[PDB]
């Protein structure tokens, strides 16, 4: 276009990018800051940084930018390069991984009024104080704080567009749900500079993430071996297997551990409840691979060395099995010969003995068993009742 | 040539590149918008991104770079550095990074009739929704949005490209034989494109691409189905074994690891999204579970076959449903000197009859324990092949449809 | 300094305009003669399907702008310009992984008196290859950096090879040059071929820039030795266990456990075999195949072991030993496995013999146990000399066909040609 | 009218910005530094450097920026973007990556008579060696060293900010801007001015500012998430010697199964700490202590279990070893009659060795008894005074120990 | 200052920072290139690339900046940028994964006689080829090849400004020592370029690892459970747990060999004596449970199915337990009669099959007597050796 031509040249012939666009050095430039949500690219819980897709759109007034129309053939808007213009130095002051400032000068759009609007994007690697105590079940509430940085209020003022950043064209994200988001503008006063006020917009969002994927990938297989956890009880002594499961239930509780801990950031200033639940389950078969022990010895006590103590032999034969009914407890040379049938007969009658006392011994193993398995399995199922305040047997 | 620079220095002594060229204040400009694929690079599931190298076809007509090819010695066509005209700025809308233009900026193509034709080259990395309920039976459907970053429609008309003898609209991908490499593991079903408006916005327009591609599974088949079928043989096989062996909880245990460590190894090379649960998470826990349970009736035939009459008494349950109803079900029937003396071999006699009555009712016991692991063994046959062979059949009969819809 | 004043002729008094092709006439066509040289084959990326290379580009061109006369000046025979000074072609990589297209440092050109333009700029380049899986580890690769004209079409630049001369007469250089003075060779990766092709793609037109491209070419062979002793020999070796342990009596109470051991060390191997290859579906790699075998055969050894055992442990209060197995697996199999081989007196009468009729029933019933006994170990037995010849010959098979894969010896099967250094055509 | 705008035309009109601003040949620039965290990232320990977000405040005098405010109407302070002036070259010299210069180049605010002020944000990447000896019960000492790139001591004079007279030597912390790390609890924070007397008054290596970062760690999540587990799966070791020592007792496996589970642990502590090989961790340290005690339990388990085990046969129990260890530690009648006696003469064979068999297994039970005691002794205390070491790890009660400040406002 | 201002606008008035700072073109430049190691940031093995922070000195002489001290105040150094004057072309000619030239553009000191110094900081990212026989105790050499590229030794000439690089500010690694290290000076001629050489500067650096991060991670768990492997020999058949521990011992040897070839580059130039060693650690501790399963199986004989043959008996039984001295081995009544002389004939045929027994058993108990020997006849002679 030749009418816009000659606009352009005419518009930039003397204008000083450098200079703030109002008409006296004590006013100070109106600026409309509106956030734009575009997109959640990620939300690094080890690093506590949130990288999101946005656009800054910020529209302010440049006099030294208009004209009439009626003397370029009618045109009303015209679009500039960012780099050809003043422009705000907004910067993100909770950056974290990415740019303080705007870095895509894309095209503005100007009005023959001097109004200009500029949206451009951004990759807003904030920091984000993650609170992993309800992890996944948890919610977070972290910021993006904007502000004008080497002007003060008196100079340049940003007010946001409106209360809310813009989620018309929000891509889901398939890991978080936004439950709320706003905007507040602050005035803050520091001691040091009394006449200055330092304007500054805060954007915050309510993340909720879904918790499906890490509930079947990691909660679950934790339960199962939770629930085989207080199984080995039920496993008979004579087996000789009861280390094994017991074992290989550890096993799997540390390498899941180990999963754990890869997972959640390192801070101390809140104890996540998967961790301190994965704590407890870890003393949970620590102690019954320490009573399974003791069961199997126990079990294999030699009756010679060992005598069962009167109040073992009564709390473990007299009472305790009549309280369980769900169980299917029970509650010349001839001369020589003759010594020899004697010899035989009496070495039965000790075996005979012998045996009744091991079988005793084997009783009261079988009781603890018992025991041991009814408490455990109550425990286990009253725990994982109760975790996260039930919300995982709720999901 | 001298000839050229003269021309160059004609056509660009008062030319404006920030200007659009509208030789008409209202005067839209059209833009044709086409793109050639050169090599689909990556599918990353887990930050759900394609990235791909392309060739952006773009042209429209700039009216100020006209001239007459026979006041400049015949020169019909010019090569000018993309920088020096006015272009669109068409840039990939929803990238993932913050990509929004080319890459290569290769020289516009300017013919004498104004006509500016630009295929500059990039490597873009766009956002792709990922669908992981089959995962990795599945097609996906990833698009790329091209649009005028700067001006809407009321400044710029997006149109389709054209091919190579310009009189019919490519409303597809463009991919040269010549060159294009197969990704290997993605096969291209449909590459269609399409003009996209919004109802609540006539200012929007833009040209999206769209690749429907179907993954191969061959690599997660071979690393991950056909061991954890291993696997799950093994959990049915734990109820062929005696319990005498002392061996049933070191098979049902190692199968139960192995099939955790192999879900952890896969929760690797699968998206984190959490809006549906993936057909191979969802076998792999179906294994788990089942090998669970193999475990838990281990133990329990274990227990049953241990047990003996100073410990237990048989219930008039058992004995009805294992002794006598499931076996034919489950084809598995089964001188004081001398009176002392007198006294001694009478109690040998009466000891040897009591231990074989209490090694009877063990026997008894033992029978019990072998039949509900014979049934214990049909039952989780059945329920592996069932499940496994409904789960992969349900993987099987998913295919992208023959219409693209876009 | 006679430079200062050649050069202020050359580009500002003549006018030179950086953005004009160095033609007389607009219908000429400017020949871009172009080489490679490998310094270093820097790594492929298996998993990223990426070659990454440190290589110098050699452009040779002519600009008629640049001409002067040596005499006129001092004697100045050369000259170094900056790139940012003169026309340069814009010759790119287009199957690059990246985003970068170009050299990595815009070094001077070299140019002499009659105007032949010389630039030889290093580059690091990290190029799309596809990976052919099948021979892993004894494979060997097929890579090659394409490079078009994307700034002009056919009709305004030509794409060469570099020529050289011998004896006086012109060969194309067909290959990527190697200097050995500045070569380093890969340790893991051995170059057998190395051609250069200038292709022309006849369905296109000159009309544009698609028509035409030089293409180097690296055939690269895997040095297998690494793999071979630090992924091959632990895997056969856990392998040939499984076929040990049918030699375990089953009264030890270790035949599962060995034998289920043995297939997770193979599930072990496979899954780091994994995690070192594409995903790709072209093809199961030779590993992989001989992993997936190796876990099959195994499964059947616990499978059978399994069986051994249930065999072992059967007793006349629950099983019968019909005469059907009882020949089968004591008379026959064994021979072809060719394995080894006054009241008080009638009371105590009575007691007497209950005791040995009682006695009597316990030597058979032990009796029926050992036949049992007997037929497990001739079960496992034939199991032992049908699974372990399996294994060794699928061991031996898989790992000679391998080790019987070669680089073809001739590039472009159609070609006879050698594209040799030393041999020019 | 904007008349700033013709106060800047005229200040950098004749303005040359690769002219260091001094007024004479002898005057040395003095260049003032103030350091403002703002927030501490993190420390990345695999490749030891130090994430921080901070505003560097940087104060200096430019003469020819200096104007006479009643002939512009009262403006006494103009905001000039940076890269159209002068400035000092200050770079943190201990970084990481190539990142010397700040993040984003703000502009510079010049008041009338010359004095600028330059305060930019920069995302800085420093190096800092970490010491791993008490890990988890750690501090660290990290540094970021400032100094001009350019300009040497004959050029540029770099000193601390100074307020009311007084410097400050710390790094300054805004409660209006900042958040605490959670993992990382900041004890000193102490600035100075430090000289290479190797270098003389040139090289531009001669002065620097450093400002240090004396950070504890909090070892909560750590404890709990490793330490706890290691030490209660350790301490499974010394329940082998209460298992009967025979076929189905299961000495060996559980003693080699927690030896698999340290190997584990293992594994994951070098996933949390450097590759560096000055010292090794006190985590490690331990674990590579309880490696070894299951160790010796199995061979202990091994021992116990040949000698439980042992049969006539093969052994003779002596009588000096039986005393050691249990004395001070804890024509059809005669061939009727003839298979009587030599019923009975082989039952009494067996029923004696049986005796002897028993013999065996008190010998062992009893060693494995005194084994028990000696081992869990040893588990105790070497957890007992590896911890214990780890917790007395105190942070120095000052900056620099020779100094007796404090080093805080 | 005014005087620095007007000096710095007539040095570079008709400068041209395209020419050679030569009085005549057929001059050369000669210029001082000095390094100086800041930091050794890592070392790749795998990749083969190390990692270094470096400052590139660089002095030369152009006449074309020389000014009298005189007619500006006495000035007699001042501070220019690196883009307003010409500058050498120096090129790091091994790059691996970074920039082959200098891109840190530092201002540089100017001397009123002409004289330049310039040093800029650069991360060279340069190719390393890791030699990984004595992993880890390694050292390795690997070296920096600077050159200028586009001009030949006859117009521009480099010199090494000392014998060695300098490491005065070098910061201490923590993995790596610096044993020694020294520039060398090289005339090359090139297959480009034959008629003229081209001048380099190789800086190579000797750097020992320190090998303590690997010996704790690494070498003292192998060896803690290849030890383990003796302990096999010592247990008895009976208990029921040789194959659990020998298999254990296994199973956690090949994955701390496994874990080993992560840490080396998959180069087949040497094989690591490490990687060696638990090759053969893995195969004596596969040939231990061999001859453990064979002597399970020996234990277990059957004397019905078996019998022992006397090159057996001669053997294990009569010559090798007298050979080893540590060691503490060695009507109807009738019936009645008819059964207790059946009884006696049954006794009479156990104990002998009981006998036959106890004889395999022995057997097996003085061949893994033997192999626990021999097994601490290596870890003797091995532990000797090695100190
Ligand atoms: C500044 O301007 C005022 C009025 O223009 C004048 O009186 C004064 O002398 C000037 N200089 C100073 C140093 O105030
Ligand atoms: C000399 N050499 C081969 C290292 C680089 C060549 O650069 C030129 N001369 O253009």
């Amino acid at each position: 276009s030749e009418h816009e031509t000659r606009l352009v040249a005419n518009l930039l012939e003397n204008y000083n990018k450098v200079i703030r666009p109002v008409e006296h050095h004590t006013h100070f430039v109106d600026i409309t800051v509106g956030l734009q949500l575009i997109q959640l690219i990620s939300v690094d819980e080890v690093n506590q940084i949130v990288e999101t897709n946005v656009r800054l759109r910020q529209q302010w007034i440049d006099v030294r930018l208009r004209w009439n129309p009626a003397d370029y053939g009618g045109i009303k808007k015209i679009r500039l390069p960012s780099d050809d213009v003043w422009l705000p130095d907004l910067v993100l002051y909770n950056n974290a991984d990415g740019d303080f400032a705007i870095v895509h000068m894309t095209k503005l759009l100007l009005d023959y009024t001097g109004k200009i609007m500029w949206t451009p994007p951004a990759i807003f690697k904030s920091y984000c104080e993650i609170i992993v105590t309800h992890f996944p079940f948890d919610q977070q509430n972290c910021t993006m704080k904007l502000g004008i940085w080497t002007y003060d209020g008196t100079k340049v003022s940003i007010s946001p567009e409106s209360d809310r950043p813009d989620l018309s064209t929000f891509m889901e994200s398939g890991e978080w749900v936004m439950k709320d988001y706003r905007g507040w503008k602050h005035w803050v006063y520091y001691t040091c500079c009394p006449d200055t006020p330092y304007l500054d917009i805060t954007y915050h969002f309510i993340m909720q993430r879904i918790p499906l994927y890490f509930v079947v990938n990691v909660i679950i297989p934790c339960l199962l071996f939770s629930f085989l956890t207080g199984l080995v009880f039920y496993l008979p002594t004579d087996s000789g297997e009861k280390m094994t499961l017991s074992i290989s239930v550890l096993l799997s509780l540390t390498v899941f551990l180990l999963v754990i801990v890869e997972l959640i950031p390192s801070t101390s200033s809140a104890v996540p409840l998967i961790g301190k639940y994965m704590l407890f389950t870890m003393i949970f078969v620590i102690s019954s691979i320490i009573i399974t022990v003791v069961v199997i010895n126990t079990h294999h006590r030699s009756p010679s060395t060992h005598t069962m103590p009167q109040w073992v032999r009564k709390i473990f034969i007299d009472t305790i099995p009549n309280v369980m009914f769900f169980s299917t407890m029970k509650r010349p040379d001839v001369k020589s010969a003759i010594e020899g049938v004697k010899y035989i007969a009496e070495h039965m009658k000790s075996d005979e003995e012998s045996s009744n006392a091991a079988e005793e011994w084997k009783y009261v193993a079988m009781v603890i068993d018992h025991i041991l398995l009814c408490v455990f399995m109550l425990i286990c199922i009253i725990g994982t009742v109760s975790v996260f305040a039930g919300r995982l047997i709720e999901l | 040539s001298v000839m050229e620079d003269t021309l160059l220095s004609v056509l660009f002594e008062t030319y404006n590149p920030k200007v659009r060229p509208a030789q008409t204040v209202g005067d839209k400009v059209t833009v044709r918008v086409g793109l050639t694929l050169t090599n689909l690079l990556i599918l990353n599931e887990k930050i759900e991104e394609m990235t791909t190298n392309v060739f952006l076809n773009l042209a429209w007509t700039d009216y100020r770079l006209q001239w007459d090819p026979a006041a400049y010695e015949g020169i019909k066509d010019l090569r000018i550095p993309s920088s020096d005209v006015w272009q669109p700025d068409i840039v990939l809308m929803n990238n993932n990074d913050g990509s929004f233009e080319i890459t290569l900026h290769v020289n516009v193509l300017v013919q004498h009739t104004g006509a500016v034709s630009w295929q500059p080259s990039a490597i873009y990395r766009s956002s792709c929704t990922i669908k992981v309920m089959y995962f990795p039976f599945d097609w996906q459907n990833c698009t790329m949005v091209f649009k005028s970053y700067t001006y809407d429609t009321s400044e710029v008309t997006l149109q389709h490209a054209l091919d190579a003898k310009g009189e019919r609209e490519v409303k597809e991908i463009v991919i040269n034989k010549d060159a294009f490499t197969e990704n290997g593991q993605w096969s291209i079903e449909h590459k269609p494109s399409r003009k996209n408006w919004r109802s609540d916005d006539p200012s929007y327009e833009d040209v999206t691409f769209y690749l429907i591609i179907q993954r191969k599974p061959l690599f997660y088949i071979v690393y991950t189905i056909i061991p954890c079928i291993l696997i799950s043989i093994l959990a049915i096989l734990v109820f062929y074994l005696p319990p005498d062996a002392g061996e049933k909880m070191s098979l049902s245990i190692s199968a139960l690891l192995a099939v955790t460590v192999f879900l952890l190894l896969l929760a690797d090379k699968v998206p984190e999204t959490s809006l549906s649960v993936p057909i191979i998470i969802r076998y792999l826990m179906f294994i788990m579970i089942l090998v669970a349970f193999s475990v838990i009736l281990s133990v329990v035939v274990l227990n049953l076959h241990h047990r003996s009459p100073n410990t237990h008494t048989m219930p008039n349950w058992i004995r009805q449903i294992f002794i006598e109803t499931l076996p034919p079900f489950l084809w598995i029937q089964r001188p004081q000197d001398l009176k002392e003396a007198v006294e001694a071999i009478k109690y040998i006699a009466e000891q040897l009859e009591s231990a074989s009555e209490f090694d009877d009712l063990k026997k008894d016991w033992q029978y019990v324990a072998m039949v509900a692991d014979r049934l214990f063994l049909y039952v989780f046959f059945v329920i592996c092949s069932i499940g496994t062979f409904s789960i992969f059949l349900d993987a099987s009969h998913n295919v992208p449809p023959d219409n693209p819809f876009a | 300094n006679e430079e200062e004043r050649l050069i202020n002729d050359l580009l500002i008094v003549n006018k030179y305009n950086k953005h004009v092709r160095p033609v007389k006439h607009n219908n000429e066509v400017v020949n871009i003669a172009l080489s490679l040289t490998l310094s270093n084959l820097i790594s492929l990326k298996e998993t990223d399907e990426t070659l990454t290379s440190n290589v110098w580009m050699d452009h040779a061109w002519y600009d008629h702008r640049l001409t002067w006369n040596a005499s006129e000046y001092s004697d100045i025979s050369i000259l170094r310009l900056p790139p940012e000074l003169v026309w340069i072609p814009d010759i790119v990589l287009q199957n690059n992984n990246d985003g970068q297209y170009h050299v990595a440092y815009f070094c001077n050109v070299l140019v002499r008196p009659n105007g032949y333009v010389t630039w030889l700029p290093p580059a690091i380049f990290r190029s799309s290859c596809p990976i052919n899986v099948l021979y892993f580890p004894f494979d060997w690769q097929n890579c090659s950096l394409k490079f078009t004209a994307l700034n002009y079409d056919a009709n305004e630049i030509t794409m060469d090879l570099m020529t050289d001369t011998i004896d006086g007469k012109d060969y194309p250089i067909e290959w990527i040059i190697i200097d050995p003075e500045a070569f380093t060779e890969n340790g893991e990766w051995e170059i057998i071929h190395k051609p250069a092709k200038k292709n022309i793609y006849p369905d296109k037109f000159p009309n544009g820039t698609n028509y035409q491209d030089v293409t180097f070419y690296l055939i690269i062979r895997r040095k297998p030795l690494f793999y071979v002793i630090n992924f091959i020999t632990p895997c056969v070796l856990i392998s040939f266990l499984a076929s040990l342990a049918f030699y375990l009596p089953a009264e030890s109470g270790e035949k599962m456990s060995t034998a289920i051991s043995v297939l997770l060390a193979q599930a072990v191997f496979l899954l780091l075999t994994s995690q070192r290859l594409p995903e790709t579906a072209l093809a199961v790699p030779l590993i992989g195949k001989y992993l997936m075998f190796i876990m099959s055969l195994v499964t059947g050894v616990i499978v059978n072991c399994g069986i051994v055992l249930n065999f072992h442990f059967r007793t006349p209060s629950t099983h019968v030993l019909s005469t059907r197995v009882k020949q089968i697996f004591l008379e026959k199999l064994p021979r072809i496995l060719h394995m080894s081989r006054h009241d008080e007196i009638k009371s105590g009468i009575d007691s007497t013999n209950y005791i040995v009729k009682q006695i009597k029933e316990k030597n058979a019933y032990d009796e029926e146990v050992g036949n049992w006994n007997l037929v497990g170990q001739t079960i496992d037995r034939l199991s032992m000399f049908i699974i372990t010849p399996v294994m060794v010959l699928g061991t031996i098979f898989i790992f000679v066909m391998g080790n019987f894969n070669h680089p073809p010896a001739k590039p472009f099967e159609g070609d006879p040609f050698d594209y040799s250094s030393d041999h020019p055509r | 009218e904007n008349e700033e705008g013709r106060l800047i035309e005229k200040l950098l009109g004749d303005y040359d910005k690769r002219i260091i601003p001094a007024k004479t040949l002898d005057h040395i620039i003095d260049v003032t530094l103030k350091l403002t965290l703002t927030n501490l990232i993190s420390l990345n320990e695999k490749e030891e450097a130090l994430t921080t977000n901070v505003w560097i405040e940087i104060q200096w005098n430019d003469y020819r920026l200096s104007w006479n405010t009643s002939e512009y109407e009262g403006i006494d302070l103009v905001r000039i973007p940076s890269e159209l002036l002068w400035l000092p070259d200050v770079v943190l010299e201990n970084n990481v990556d190539g990142q010397f210069e700040v993040a984003y180049y703000a502009n510079v605010l010049v008041y009338n008579d010359g004095s600028m002020y330059w305060l930019p944000p920069a995302i800085y990447r420093s190096t800092c060696p970490i010491a791993v000896t008490y890990f988890p019960f750690d501090w660290q000492n990290c540094s970021l060293v400032f100094r001009s790139q350019t300009y040497n001591a004959h050029e540029v004079n770099l000193q601390l900010s100074a307020e009311e007279g007084e410097a400050v030597e710390w790094i300054h912390i805004d409660p209006e801007d900042f958040t605490e790390n959670g993992e990382w609890t900041i004890r000193h924070r102490p600035a100075k001015k430090n000289y290479n007397w190797q270098l003389t008054k040139d090289d531009t290596d001669f002065q620097e500012i450093i400002f240090f970062l004396i950070i504890q760690r909090k070892p909560l999540f750590y404890i709990i998430n490793i330490i706890a587990p290691c030490v209660l799966i350790s301490s499974l070791v010394v329940l082998v010697y209460f298992l009967p020592a025979q076929a189905g007792g299961q000495k060996c496996t559980l003693s080699i199964s927690v030896l698999l589970a340290q190997t584990i642990f293992l594994f994951l502590i070098a996933q949390k700490v450097p590759e560096t090989s000055l010292n090794v961790p006190l985590i490690g340290k331990y674990l590579i202590f309880v490696m070894f005690v299951s160790m010796l339990i199995v061979m202990n388990c091994v021992i116990v279990l040949n000698v439980s085990l042992r049969t006539p046969n093969t052994h003779s129990l002596s009588e000096k070893i039986k005393h050691l260890f249990l004395g001070f530690l804890p024509p059809e009648i005669k061939s009727c009659v003839e298979a009587c006696n030599f019923i009975a003469k082989s039952t009494k064979e067996q029923n004696d060795s049986g005796s002897e068999n028993e013999n065996w297994v008190l010998i062992g039970k009893v060693i494995d008894k005194a084994c028990f005691w000696i081992a869990l002794l040893l588990f105790s205390i070497g957890t007992l005074a590896i911890f214990l070491t780890g917790h007395f790890n105190q942070v120095p009660e000052f900056p620099f120990p020779g100094d007796p400040r404090k080093y805080v406002p």
